[PDB]
């Protein structure tokens, strides 16, 4: 009885946890280029005149 | 994925009527885990929102499937009489795997001008979307070359400089190896390896170049997260320009 | 079944962390390398004459 | 890795017509972790974006792979009648450790030279890159020398000056110990060590002097951050220019 | 538990490859062990 | 059973041409109860895909 009704649900909480990491992954590598960016920009304002 | 290197930008300077290709580079994130990048399961999306540009998927070909024997000794130049064989993969040995590279982006686009042409003789495709060559006389003969977007790069063959004009159709993306690559032949890249990421511009894309404007670029394998990249591009300032 | 789901987003939680100290190291680099060369150019400019 | 030296550079001065080689210094940062410096698995690339320079990947060789017994007393040099064995290779012991580095990048080209030479002789290698001689007669009757890249160094022995003219084919780089180094055999740099990186350009790249450019290196070990050096250029003012 | 390689399996190191080891009693689960192998550093490396 | 050390891993250094011997450690998970490992009955597989 017990043995399926379980696995069903470990099977959902998996790819609930695998989304969020997708998610995380993606996104952190977004906003660290965009510090890259940023600190770049940074370093040329200070330096141009 | 991350991003591994600077990206950059090719623009027709100082005259910046025109786009000819952007490079980066790209290896598996903090080395745990190795990524299929063959470009029937991968896309690579690029986009240039101000303008409307939206490409969903620009990947056709990649050069990890390559291995050096069909591409060595392949392509030859002709200096008056004399003529000379160009090695274009290079490769080194550690612990019994052969390592394969490509040195610069001017090698990858010869090897992939021969491995197309090749593929199109072997009927396996249709019609290669890049052409190059080193003599323009052939042009006049060929008007389809007239139209599409055109860029040229130098090699150097018996300490002479060989100038290539490199015709591109439409606009694509090709992957090669840079370094830490032993599976020459398979489209995978392994945790520790460095690959080579380039854009070539068709005549649509190529139009004028960006300016005050964001571009992004998207690559999706087939399993794991895909690598966001997002610049907003000032003016160019040089024949090659760093914008990332 | 939580053994597994909070296991996924470690993974991913430490690989985000990991891509962030990859680009402020990097960044780093580059950017004190910038002063360095800075400081020998305002060193020139002051002693040339 | 962080630059631990100034960055080294040098041309045809006066004449400044054609570039020869840079040198830098490395260290891990901090004395924190060890970094793997294998040719096979790190790329170092170079761009001088101003001109369209772009190099994916130009390490090819290090010496931290040779042990001291391989290079010295293997190169010898003719004064007269009398034939004198170089050592090139120095070391030191402390705790049992044999610690081993290069004085000079002189004794550094010298000690590759042997190893690439030796290398294509066991056939482990299909061509040397670089060609080292004392005597410039040799040349006549190697006229593939004649075409690429050519600089001169000089080192004393037995109190006299020897002149050594070092032929180069194509840009490339290589890593060599210089202090704090006891894993000879390994090319691991561990914590506390010092690793000097020399670039050698080819006819290429040589052409002419960089001027009023932005030069780029990176090194991009297979774990962990990479290093970005990044120097604008103005004229050089000695045989070796300081950049960086 | 100690592994050790005969000439077969000792003839080149493992480097850039994954090497997945099983225990398996005859009660009970299986341990599964798996390491992907850098380039070993020393005469002992530690990969997992 | 649990792995409970680090895995160790022996070759012919510098020259990694030749590999030696593996060592780890494991013992029974939580505590729980005893696990047999006699060699008639036990199997250990060994994989390099
Ligand atoms: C790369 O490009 C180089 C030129 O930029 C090439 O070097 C030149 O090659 C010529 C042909 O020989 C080579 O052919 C193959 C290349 O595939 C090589 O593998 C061979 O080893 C061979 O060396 C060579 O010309 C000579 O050979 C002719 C017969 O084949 C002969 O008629 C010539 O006289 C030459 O001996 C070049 O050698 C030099 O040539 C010049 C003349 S020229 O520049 O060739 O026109 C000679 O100068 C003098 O010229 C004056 C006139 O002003 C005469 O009065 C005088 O009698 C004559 O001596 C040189 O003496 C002679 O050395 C050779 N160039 C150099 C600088 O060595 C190279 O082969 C190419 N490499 C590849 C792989 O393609
Ligand atoms: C990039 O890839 C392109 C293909 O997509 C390459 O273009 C092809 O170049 C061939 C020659 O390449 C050699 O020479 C060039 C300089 O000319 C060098 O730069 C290269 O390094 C290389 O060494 C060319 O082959 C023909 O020209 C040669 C002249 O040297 C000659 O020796 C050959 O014998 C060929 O005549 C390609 O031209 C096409 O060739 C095919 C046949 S094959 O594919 O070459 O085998 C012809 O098809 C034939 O058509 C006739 C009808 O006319 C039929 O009867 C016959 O059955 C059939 O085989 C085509 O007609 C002919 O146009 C040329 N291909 C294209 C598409 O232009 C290019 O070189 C690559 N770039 C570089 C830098 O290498
Ligand atoms: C980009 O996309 C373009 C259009 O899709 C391509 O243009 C077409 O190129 C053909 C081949 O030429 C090139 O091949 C490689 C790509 O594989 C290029 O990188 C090179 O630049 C190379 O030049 C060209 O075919 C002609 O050249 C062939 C040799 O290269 C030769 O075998 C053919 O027989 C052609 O002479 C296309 O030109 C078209 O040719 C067809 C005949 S065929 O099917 O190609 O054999 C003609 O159809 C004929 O039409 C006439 C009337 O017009 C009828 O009477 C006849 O019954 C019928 O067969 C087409 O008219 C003619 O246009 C050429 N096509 C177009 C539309 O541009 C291009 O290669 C792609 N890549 C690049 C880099 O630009
Ligand atoms: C780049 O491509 C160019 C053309 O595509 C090549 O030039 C052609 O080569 C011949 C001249 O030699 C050239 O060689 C050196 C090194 O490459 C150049 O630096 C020189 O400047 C020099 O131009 C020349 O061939 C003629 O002579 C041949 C015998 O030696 C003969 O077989 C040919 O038929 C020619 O008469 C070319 O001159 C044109 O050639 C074409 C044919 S092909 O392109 O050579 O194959 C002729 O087309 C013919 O036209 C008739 C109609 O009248 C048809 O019936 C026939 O079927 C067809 O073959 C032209 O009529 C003729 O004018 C010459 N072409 C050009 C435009 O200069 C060049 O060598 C290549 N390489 C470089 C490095 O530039
Ligand atoms: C480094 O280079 C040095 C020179 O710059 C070398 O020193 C000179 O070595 C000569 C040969 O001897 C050496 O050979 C090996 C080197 O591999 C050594 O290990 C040996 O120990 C040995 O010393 C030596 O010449 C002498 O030996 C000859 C027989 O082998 C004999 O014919 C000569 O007469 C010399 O004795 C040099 O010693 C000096 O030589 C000069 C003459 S010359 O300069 O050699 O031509 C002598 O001067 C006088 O010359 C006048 C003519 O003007 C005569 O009238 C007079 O009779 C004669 O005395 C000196 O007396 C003699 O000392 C020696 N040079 C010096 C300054 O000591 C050295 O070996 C090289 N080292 C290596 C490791 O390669
Ligand atoms: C940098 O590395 C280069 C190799 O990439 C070195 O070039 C090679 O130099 C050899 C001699 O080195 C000694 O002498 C020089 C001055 O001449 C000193 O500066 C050095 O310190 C060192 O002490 C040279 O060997 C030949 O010349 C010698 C003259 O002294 C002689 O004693 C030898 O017996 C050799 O004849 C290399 O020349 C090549 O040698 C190989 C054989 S081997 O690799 O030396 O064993 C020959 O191959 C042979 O070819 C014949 C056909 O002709 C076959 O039948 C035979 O089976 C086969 O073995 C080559 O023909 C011959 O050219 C020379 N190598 C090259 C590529 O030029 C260079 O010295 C290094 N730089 C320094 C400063 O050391
Ligand atoms: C840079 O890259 C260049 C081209 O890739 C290299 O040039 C080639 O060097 C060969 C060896 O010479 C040098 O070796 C080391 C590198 O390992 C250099 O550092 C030294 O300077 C050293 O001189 C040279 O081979 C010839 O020299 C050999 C001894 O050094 C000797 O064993 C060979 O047999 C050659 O005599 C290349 O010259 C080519 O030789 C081949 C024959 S082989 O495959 O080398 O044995 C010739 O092929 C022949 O071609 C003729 C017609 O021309 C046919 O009849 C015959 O059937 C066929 O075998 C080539 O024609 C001839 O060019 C030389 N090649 C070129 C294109 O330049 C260079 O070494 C690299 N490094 C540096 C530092 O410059
Ligand atoms: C640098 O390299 C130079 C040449 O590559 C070397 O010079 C050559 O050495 C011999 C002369 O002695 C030299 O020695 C001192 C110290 O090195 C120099 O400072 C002096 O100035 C002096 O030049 C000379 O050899 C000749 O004599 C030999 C007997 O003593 C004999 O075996 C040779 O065959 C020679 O006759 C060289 O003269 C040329 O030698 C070459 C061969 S080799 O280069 O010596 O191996 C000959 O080539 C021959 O050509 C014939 C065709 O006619 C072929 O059939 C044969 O197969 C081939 O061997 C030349 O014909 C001949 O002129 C001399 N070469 C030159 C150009 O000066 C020099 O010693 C080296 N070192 C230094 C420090 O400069
Ligand atoms: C490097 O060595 C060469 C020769 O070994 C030196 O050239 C000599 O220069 C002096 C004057 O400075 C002349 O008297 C000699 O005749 C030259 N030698 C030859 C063989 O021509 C050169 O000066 C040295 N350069 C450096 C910077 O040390």
């Amino acid at each position: 009885l017990a043995g399926l009704d379980t696995a069903i649900i470990l099977i959902a909480f998996i790819i609930t946890a695998a989304v969020l990491a997708y998610v995380a992954v993606n996104m952190g590598l977004f906003v660290t280029q965009k510090a890259k960016t940023t600190i770049n920009k940074g370093e040329e304002t200070a330096s141009t005149a | 994925l991350s991003l591994s290197g600077n990206v950059l930008y090719a623009v027709n300077y100082p005259t910046n009527t025109k786009s000819y290709w952007m490079y980066f580079t790209v290896s598996p994130s903090s080395g745990v885990s190795s990524v299929d990048l063959s470009p029937s399961t991968t896309a690579i999306s690029f986009t240039a929102a101000s303008r409307g540009v939206s490409l969903s998927n620009i990947y056709q070909f990649s050069l990890l499937s390559v291995l050096p024997s069909q591409v060595n000794n392949k392509v030859q130049v002709k200096l008056g009489t004399s003529i000379i064989n160009l090695t274009l993969a290079f490769s080194s040995n550690s612990a019994g795997q052969t390592y394969v590279y490509y040195s610069d982006p001017n090698y990858a686009l010869l090897a992939l001008n021969y491995t197309l042409g090749q593929e199109v003789k072997g009927g396996q495709l249709t019609s290669s979307p890049l052409y190059i060559i080193s003599n323009t006389s052939i042009v006049a003969s060929k008007p389809w070359l007239k139209n599409d977007n055109v860029f040229t790069f130098n090699i150097s063959v018996n300490g002479t400089e060989v100038e290539y004009y490199a015709y591109v159709n439409k606009t694509f993306a090709f992957t090669y190896p840079v370094s830490g690559f032993p599976l020459a032949g398979s489209d995978i890249a392994p945790a520790g390896s460095v690959i080579g990421v380039m854009i070539l511009f068709g005549p649509g894309e190529a139009t004028n170049v960006f300016q005050y404007e964001t571009v992004t670029i998207q690559i999706t394998p087939n399993i794991g997260s895909p690598l966001t990249i997002s610049q907003y591009i000032y003016q160019p300032d040089g024949k090659v320009t760093v914008i990332g």
